[PDB]
């Protein structure tokens, strides 16, 4: 047990509910393009979220 | 101050110039002649010993270590070693 | 470290005194391997035979004495 | 020690733009040492790989040299730090081309380092190694770093799930792809240890036979060539950061192992059954997947052995650690239905199963408690003597109840029970056999802390019970009792010693007229404890007044027992044992003796009292051999009309010989024999030490 508490824990890092992370996954998703990638997308000649909704869908 | 190497080296030494007097020996060759005449020796008397024991016989004898040379010694080397052994015994006796 | 340490030109003199001509890749590995075994199977036993000698170093009489107890004996080194 | 290195990489990190002609160079030549005596631990590894990538003032070269060199981690080096490196490796994109670019050699030393330390890193909590893996199956595909990354995919990548068509696909179509010149040799190690993950995998041999080299570079490339001075000293870095862990053998072990895997390429809550558990070393991986299937046959009914029966005894264990113990527990319940039904005989016999459940019973004293707070009833006795007595050899002794500090109220009523059971039934000797049990459990009430008092309270009440007419008697009575009694005196000379228990003095002292009972009997070991008892109590008792109870007793017992043992002037004294000297004449002459010259004498004195009186003769014939004198002393008993007649008879050969050296009449005969029976080891030896303190004649031979 003590080795295995230095071990520990593998699965409570995982918990630290699918359905719930689907919608943090999609929102990770849709933050990570409207800070990063769409200004590196530098098109539109102008835009922020007009390209942004292209690239959600 | 070293206690004696016990060695069959000054015979067999003289054995060679019995036969002749021209060659000589390595110190290599000296140690494997050794060695090979120190395990002949100690598998003859083993099996004599065995043997012996076999059968409970206390004592080891003329019969029961030609017996053993011709268990260990294959049968073409065998006969001259028990004809020339037989001859020693025989003459030794003689004397 | 030293098992790739015996090189592979020693092997290839090995293979040319046991009388081949033509040389794979995987016979290097496998003759350090059964060297390796072979090594130890001997120094196991040689081990044992300083240990209860008492002495603490390994002398050619324990080598051979060994050897000659695997059955391989070996001869010019005395005892 | 450590905190030096940190501020080496912060001097590094702190200053830019100075362009220094050789305090640059100075500060790195402070870090060669400095990494190397201390490990660079991963939390100074992080800052260091990001400094490296931050600032381009020192030259690429040097940067691939410090690598090489410095970068021997001692430390954890957790993902945290490879999620940094990741973040360095990389290139430079339509969308990247403001973030300045790592050189891509950095990026090949830096993919060569970890590789060396790959034993080092942390078993994964395999949620975030997926993403890992897909991480470096992506930065596989830069080919100036492919040829070392190769060698570390083939690492973690351990399951068939990690074999994944799309990372198949990756790797074949990299090996396919022309403008590599190294992946058709690093996909086909990648594609053979995905081989042996899978099994068979016909889809994978068709896609080696295509990319197949002419594999003397493979036979190159399956061999991973690691510096040995870096390994070297990374084994005697991490012993010496990390004492026992991490050990420079297995170090090097687990990285020969590792390379050997890349030389085999060539060649070649989740529920878990607590049935099929075997090892332990399993069961430690089982442990958060461990279920216990409910059967009452087996998990009590069949070690340092490996065996499903040598966890046998655990799992009535690994239950109650697995989940809290409660009255309603199937394991704890089985032993109440298996005892009930063995004292009502309905069970085949109650022989073997009352060892099993006493070995479970003697622990988990909170259970115990339960099992001994049911059966106790004078009921319960009826149905079977013997198994009741079974049963208080067991659990008696090892209990200590806390639940509520009131048991105390019930062991009096039901010990009382078995003992109107006993005086009825007309003896048995079951009584005094079930006392004892009871004291050695009152002794553990005593050696706890707590409840001191309480124990001793229980204690008392069984003194006056076990000094009654029928159960304890110098005429008709049993060894039991006695036996019994005996070892309850230890308990309170035992407690005497002790001085971290700060407990009531008037529980030590024994009643007054109760020692009287004790005294008068003349069992010659049970007069032995009494002495050690007597001893014992004075040396505490020294502040106390002269005028006390507690005191007075205490020189009570001391002057009567002296008179009723050596002194010899019972009569001249006011009283012994509560009890007028004049009483005893009125007897003496209705007594009839042949010959009574000094009738008084005989009777009280060390060689007169019937359990002091044939020990006596013993040491005497003792001596006789020894000494080997003219005449043996043909009488029975000593005494001083003996003694004199014995020498008057042989007076004119007393005057040549006499007797036994160093004895001139009897009055020096009774100390001999007694000097013997003190100088050598027995019970009675007890009996000699009490009476030499207060002879106050041989006191002054001794020194103070």
């Amino acid at each position: 047990l003590q080795h295995q508490m230095t071990i520990m824990d593998s699965k409570k890092q995982d918990h630290a509910t699918r359905k719930a992370r689907n919608k943090e996954l999609w929102d990770s998703l849709a933050d990570f393009l409207k800070g990063y990638l769409v200004p590196n997308l530098d098109d539109n000649d102008e835009s922020i979220d007009s390209l942004t909704n292209e690239v959600m869908l | 101050s070293k206690a004696r190497k016990e060695t069959y080296s000054s015979y067999i030494y003289k054995v060679l110039k019995q036969t002749h007097p021209d060659t000589g020996i390595s110190q290599k060759s000296m140690s494997i002649l050794n060695s090979f005449v120190n395990d002949i020796f100690e598998r003859i008397a083993t099996e004599a010993s065995k043997l012996a024991a076999y059968n409970k016989k206390s004592t080891i004898s003329a019969r029961e270590i030609q017996t053993a040379v011709r268990l260990i010694l294959p049968g073409e080397l065998a006969k001259h070693a028990v004809s020339e052994g037989t001859r020693a015994v025989t003459k030794y006796s003689s004397s | 470290d030293n098992i790739q340490g015996i090189t592979k030109p020693a092997i290839r003199r090995l293979a040319r005194r046991g009388g081949v001509k033509r040389i794979s890749g995987l016979i290097y590995e496998e003759v350090r391997a059964v060297l390796k075994s072979f090594l130890e199977s001997v120094i196991r036993d040689s081990v044992t035979y300083t240990e209860h000698a008492k002495r603490k170093t390994v002398t050619s009489l324990d080598v051979v004495y060994a050897l000659k107890r695997q059955g391989r004996t070996l001869y010019g080194f005395g005892g | 020690m450590s905190l030096i290195l940190d501020d080496i990489i912060l001097s590094l990190t702190n200053a830019n733009e100075r362009t220094p002609p050789q305090a640059l160079k100075t500060t790195l030549s402070l870090l060669y040492e400095k990494s190397k005596q201390y490990g660079l631990s991963s939390p100074q590894l992080q800052a260091l790989v990001r400094l490296l990538c931050e600032t381009s003032i020192i030259d690429t070269v040097t940067k691939v040299y410090i690598v090489e060199n410095c970068f021997l981690p001692d430390g954890y080096l957790t993902k945290e730090l490879l999620l940094e490196i990741i973040n360095h490796l990389g290139t430079p994109t339509v969308f990247s081309r403001y973030r300045i670019q790592t050189p891509p050699v950095l990026q090949s030393a830096l993919c060569k380092w970890l590789v060396h330390v790959y034993f080092l890193f942390p078993v994964h909590s395999e949620r975030e190694h997926n993403i890992s893996s897909s991480i470096w199956l992506h930065l596989w595909q830069f080919s100036f770093l492919q040829k070392w990354i190769t060698p570390l995919v083939i690492w973690q990548a351990t399951t068939p799930v990690d074999v994944k068509p799309w990372k198949l696909s990756i790797i074949k179509r990299c090996a396919m792809h022309p403008g590599y010149r190294d992946a058709p040799g690093s996909a086909t190690l990648i594609l053979q240890r995905f081989q042996c993950l899978v099994g068979a995998s016909s889809q994978i041999t068709e896609s080696i036979i295509t990319i197949n080299c002419n594999r003397k570079t493979l036979k190159s490339h399956r061999n991973l060539k690691l510096d040995a001075h870096f390994l070297s000293i990374l084994k005697r870095i991490l012993s010496r950061a990390h004492p026992a862990n991490f050990p420079a053998d297995t170090v090097q072990n687990t990285i020969d192992m590792y390379l050997s895997e890349i030389h085999q390429l060539g060649a070649d809550d989740s529920t878990v059954s607590l049935w099929d558990v075997t090892s332990l070393e399993q069961l430690a991986q089982n442990w958060p997947q461990l279920h216990i299937p409910n059967d009452v046959d087996y998990m009590m009914k069949p070690r340092k052995v490996m065996s499903r029966d040598s966890l046998k005894h655990l799992y009535s264990s690994i239950i109650l650690i697995k989940n809290s113990r409660d009255e309603s527990s199937s394991p704890y319940e089985w032993c109440i239905w298996q005892l009930k039904r063995c004292f009502a005989h309905q069970i085949e016999t109650p022989q073997e199963v009352i060892p099993i459940i006493i070995s479970v019973s003697s622990m988990d004293n909170k259970l115990s408690s339960r099992i001994i707070q049911t059966f106790c009833n004078l009921k319960y006795l009826k149905l079977d003597e013997l198994t009741l007595k079974k049963v208080c050899g067991g659990i008696l002794p090892l209990w200590k109840p806390e639940l509520i500090s009131g048991t105390r109220e019930f062991f009096v009523k039901f010990m009382a029970s078995i003992f109107m059971w006993s005086t009825r039934d007309g003896n048995n000797c079951t009584f005094s056999e079930t006392c004892f049990y009871v004291l050695q459990m009152i002794t553990n009430w005593v050696l706890d802390d707590k409840l001191i008092a309480l124990g001793l309270t229980l204690l008392h009440d069984m003194q006056s019970l076990l000094t009654l007419d029928k159960i304890f008697n110098n005429a008709t009575s049993n060894r039991f009792s006695t036996m019994a009694f005996i070892s309850s005196l230890d308990i309170l000379t035992q407690l005497s010693k002790q001085t971290k228990s700060d407990y009531a003095i008037q529980y030590l002292i024994v009643g007054p007229d109760i020692m009287n009972k004790v005294f008068s009997s003349d069992d010659p070991l049970l007069l032995s404890a009494a002495c050690r008892y007597l001893v014992a109590t004075k040396n505490k008792l020294m502040q106390y007044p002269s005028t006390n109870k507690f005191v007075r007793m205490q020189n009570q017992y001391i002057m009567d027992l002296t008179n009723y043992l050596y002194r010899n002037k019972v009569l001249s004294s006011k009283s012994l044992f509560g009890v007028s000297p004049d009483f005893f004449k009125q007897i003496l002459e209705n007594l009839y003796i042949p010959t009574a010259d000094f009738k008084n004498a005989k009777f009280f004195t060390i060689t007169g009292i019937p359990a002091l009186s044939y020990i006596c003769i013993i040491i005497l014939r003792r001596l006789e051999t020894a000494e080997n004198t003219k005449i043996k002393f043909t009488s029975g008993i000593i005494n001083e009309e003996t003694f004199n007649n014995f020498f008057r008879v042989h007076h004119d050969e007393i005057g040549q010989h006499g007797w036994i050296k160093g004895v001139n009449n009897i009055h020096d005969l009774r100390v001999k024999i007694l000097m013997h029976l003190s100088n050598t080891a027995n019970p009675y030896r007890d009996i000699a030490a009490f009476l030499f303190t207060y002879l106050k004649s041989l006191s002054k031979y001794s020194v103070q």
